[PDB]
């Protein structure tokens, strides 16, 4: 415990995050020009229009790699468990600053998986609905009744992705040091006591005991 | 804009998003000048300006018979003059000036603002005004220094193939009137045909290197030429031996951009994955442990 | 060595170099609207694309006299040496923020000496080419060639000075503490140590010894 910060995130994990970052921005944007026509402004968001409407699917399948990437990496600590269970009891308390004191916090919590879960799986909604709606590549496929129901079903996964983000993006700029773990990589010490105790204790006994396993 | 649905190419346009152009089933048109029945009346010139509801200013004489001396944004097109010897005796070679309506257009090439310049099915380029920003670019990708700025609203005006009259099934005004018949439209290969038997009969005169004028370089022209003396252009008051997009010019509107993108791509890439992976330079990295 | 802070830059250089990224952020998104039709936003940069045809030279201009106010008062500072070379060869070293290990660092290192002469060189080549190629006022007096060839240049010299301030903003957000120097014109005495040794030394000797000198 004699170390300002402690790693949470590897540069792999961090550098495929922000890639994903950037790429959501540009692919929701176009997405919620073609959803609200009236706002004009984001038909640019690919340069022009008619651009948007042929690079809005190619960034699209992108990020399914690049999640596909993260589900492998972070899936087996987003498992939900029994211990999950006071969290969701206490969310009233844990929006006002108080999850220390109701519930058991190790790697991710509660919260953040049921939102990984959510990404994920909206992730894959888009991808099924994104490749049989694709003109000019793939819709000619599909039987007319099925494109239908995927521009449907596209159109409102697409948008509960995005209030998840916003969501996701809120509470990363709420739990203060959250972003620079992201950015950078580390995590304080205390900030893992106050939001991650559990896994914590696990890094600083897997730490410290392996170190009096050498010998010392 | 694109209301006649056969716009074949479209200034500043990413090549993945061509313009409309369903109804390109159309047949190619011409005008063929022939110089040698040419006698230099400056009718189309006055047929021209007529027509098109333009008037150039009342200007000098400064020794010759050209006036206008050039092309202006109010003058698209004027006769140009020359008197030579350089093929044994005097010759007085006089040729039609204006745009030369290029299959491959360097103006539109050249040009920075989408749908400023576009090209009909039918050959005709014409200026969408509406478009224009008024940096001159066009002035320098065309090979035959054509398009002229006016000053009085920014933008370039030039021969326009009179398509408000061929969109509707006439021959344009300076085609029409032309005096002795030297000015003749019609479908481009019609034009190719008349070219051809007009060169014959100069061949049968004496003239051995009479030839049509239909560059190779920007693709063939709408706007063709029969000379009587075609191994030599530059006789007639500075055609262009050979012409084509310039070099440089060809090379900063293509290959430049795309390049430029992937720099800049790059870069980006790079700076970002830079800082993330090595982390900021702050005062002390070292009292953090 | 008792003050948190000591001046780097007098206000009239930092009056200068705000003026300049202002102007410089209208006229390079003027200019790059006119590079890559297809982003049409940037065609807005100066309201509509007609106005900022005829704006981005003046501002161009405006650029390159501030610049010109610049080069007279830091070229003396940015004189390449044998000093320099060290630098020049752990560049790798330099990235990863060891630069003081490897270097001998007086008021500006050897990257912001080459990235100094970079700009002004380019600018001089701006000014100059962009001359040529300006309608209404001066392209007339040029042969088409000419002409040609300044449309060439100026675009690739442009392109070449945006990406150099691209790196020259992010080194400037990266080598921290440097941005507020530039704003309110003072560094703290270890921001020199670390970053630019000989020179804090300079000071701090001019410093003492004058004030040694007085005899007080
Ligand atoms: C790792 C290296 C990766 C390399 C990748 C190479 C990419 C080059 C693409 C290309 O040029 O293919 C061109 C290809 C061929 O076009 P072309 O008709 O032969 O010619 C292009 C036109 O002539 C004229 O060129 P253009 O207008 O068609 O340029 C194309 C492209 C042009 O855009 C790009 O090339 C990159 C964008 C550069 C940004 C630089 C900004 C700098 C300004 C900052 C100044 C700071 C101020 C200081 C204060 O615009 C679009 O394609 C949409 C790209 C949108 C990127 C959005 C990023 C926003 C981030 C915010 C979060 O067009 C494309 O296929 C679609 C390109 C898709 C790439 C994504
Ligand atoms: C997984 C890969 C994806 C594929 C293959 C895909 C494909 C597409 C296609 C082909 C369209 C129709 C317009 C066009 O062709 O450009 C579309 C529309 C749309 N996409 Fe995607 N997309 C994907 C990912 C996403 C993501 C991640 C989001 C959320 C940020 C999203 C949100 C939308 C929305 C909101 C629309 C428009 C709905 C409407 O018009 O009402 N898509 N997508
Ligand atoms: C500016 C936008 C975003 C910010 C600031 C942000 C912030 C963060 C931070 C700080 C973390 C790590 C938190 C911790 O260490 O507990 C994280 C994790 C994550 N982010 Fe983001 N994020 C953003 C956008 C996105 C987007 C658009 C996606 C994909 C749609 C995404 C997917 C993820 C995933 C899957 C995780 C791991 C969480 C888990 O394993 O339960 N993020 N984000
Ligand atoms: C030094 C003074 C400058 C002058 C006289 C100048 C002048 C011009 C002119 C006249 C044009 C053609 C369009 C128009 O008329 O608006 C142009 C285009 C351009 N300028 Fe400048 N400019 C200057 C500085 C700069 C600077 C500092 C940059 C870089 C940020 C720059 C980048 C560009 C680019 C990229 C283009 C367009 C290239 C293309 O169309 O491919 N210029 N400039
Ligand atoms: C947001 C944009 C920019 C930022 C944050 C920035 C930041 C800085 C900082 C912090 C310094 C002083 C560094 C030190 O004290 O060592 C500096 C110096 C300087 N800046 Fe900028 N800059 C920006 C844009 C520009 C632009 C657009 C130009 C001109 C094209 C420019 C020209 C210069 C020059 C010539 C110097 C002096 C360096 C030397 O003498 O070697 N800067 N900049
Ligand atoms: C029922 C309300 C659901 C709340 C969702 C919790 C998601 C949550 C909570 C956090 O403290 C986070 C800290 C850093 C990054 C992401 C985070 N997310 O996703
Ligand atoms: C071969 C790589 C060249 C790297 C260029 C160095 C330029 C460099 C380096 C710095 O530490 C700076 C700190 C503050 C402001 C500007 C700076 N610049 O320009
Ligand atoms: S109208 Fe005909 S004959 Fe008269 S100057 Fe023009 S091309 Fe020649
Ligand atoms: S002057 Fe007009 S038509 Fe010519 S290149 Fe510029 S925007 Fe295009
Ligand atoms: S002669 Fe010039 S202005 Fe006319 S089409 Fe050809 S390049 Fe364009
Ligand atoms: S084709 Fe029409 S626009 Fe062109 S010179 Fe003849 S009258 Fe003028």
């Amino acid at each position: 415990s004699k170390s300002k910060m402690i790693v949470r995130t590897k540069f792999i994990d961090r550098a495929c995050h922000w890639t994903v970052v950037i790429c959501f921005f540009l692919v929701a944007l176009s997405g919620i020009s073609f959803f609200f026509p009236t706002l004009q402004w984001l038909t640019q968001t690919f340069g022009t229009p008619q651009m948007g409407r042929i690079l809005h699917p190619f960034f699209g399948i992108a990020i399914f790699v690049a999640l596909m990437f993260m589900f492998v990496r972070f899936v087996h600590h987003n498992i939900p468990d029994k211990k999950d269970i006071p969290w969701l009891l206490n969310i009233v308390e844990v929006l006002k600053g108080n999850e220390h004191k109701v519930a058991d916090v190790g790697k991710y919590n509660a919260g953040q998986k049921m939102m990984f879960w959510s990404i994920m799986s909206m992730i894959f909604v888009l991808l099924v609905t994104g490749v049989i709606i694709w003109r000019p590549y793939f819709a000619q496929y599909f039987p007319m009744q099925v494109v239908r129901y995927s521009l449907l079903i596209h159109a409102a996964a697409g948008i509960i992705l995005i209030h998840a983000i916003l969501i996701h993006m809120y509470m990363a700029f709420w739990v203060k040091g959250s972003i620079k773990g992201m950015i950078e990589g580390k995590v304080s010490r205390r900030w893992a006591k106050k939001h991650h105790p559990r896994w914590y204790r696990e890094i600083e006994k897997a730490e410290a005991k392996k170190e009096s396993e050498e010998g010392i | 804009a694109m209301e006649t649905q056969d716009i074949i190419k479209r200034s500043a346009t990413n090549s993945i998003t061509p313009p409309s152009q369903v109804r390109d089933y159309k047949a190619e048109v011409a005008k063929l000048i022939d110089v040698s029945t040419c006698i230099g009346c400056k009718a189309c010139q006055v047929a021209c300006s007529e027509w098109n509801d333009i008037r150039d200013e009342v200007g000098h004489c400064v020794g010759v018979y050209d006036n206008p001396a050039d092309l202006s944004a109010k003058s698209w097109t004027v006769m140009r003059f020359s008197e030579t010897e350089q093929n044994g005796k005097l010759e007085w070679l006089i040729r039609k000036d204006g745009c030369m309506h290029c299959e491959d257009p360097g103006c539109l090439k050249a040009c920075p603002s989408a749908g400023a310049i576009i090209q009909y099915a039918n050959g005709i380029v014409d200026f969408q005004s509406e478009n224009c920003i008024g940096c001159g670019y066009c002035i320098a990708g065309c090979p035959f220094n054509i398009p002229r700025l006016n000053k009085e609203d920014n933008r370039v005006y030039k021969c326009t193939l009179c398509v408000d009259r061929v969109s509707v099934g006439q021959e344009p005004a300076c085609v029409k009137t032309c005096p002795t018949g030297a000015i003749h439209f019609g479908t481009k290969k019609e034009m190719l045909e008349l070219a051809e038997q007009r060169v014959a009969k100069l061949k049968a005169r004496g003239y051995e290197h009479a030839g049509v004028y239909n560059p190779e370089g920007v693709g063939g022209t709408h706007v063709m030429y029969v000379l009587h003396h075609a191994d030599q252009p530059e006789l007639y008051h500075g055609l262009p031996k050979d012409p084509k997009i310039d070099t440089s010019v060809s090379l900063w509107k293509g290959a430049l951009k795309p390049l430029a993108a992937a720099g800049f791509i790059a870069t980006f890439a790079g700076l970002i994955f830079h800082y993330i992976g090595i982390g900021p330079n702050k005062e002390v990295d070292d009292d953090e442990e």
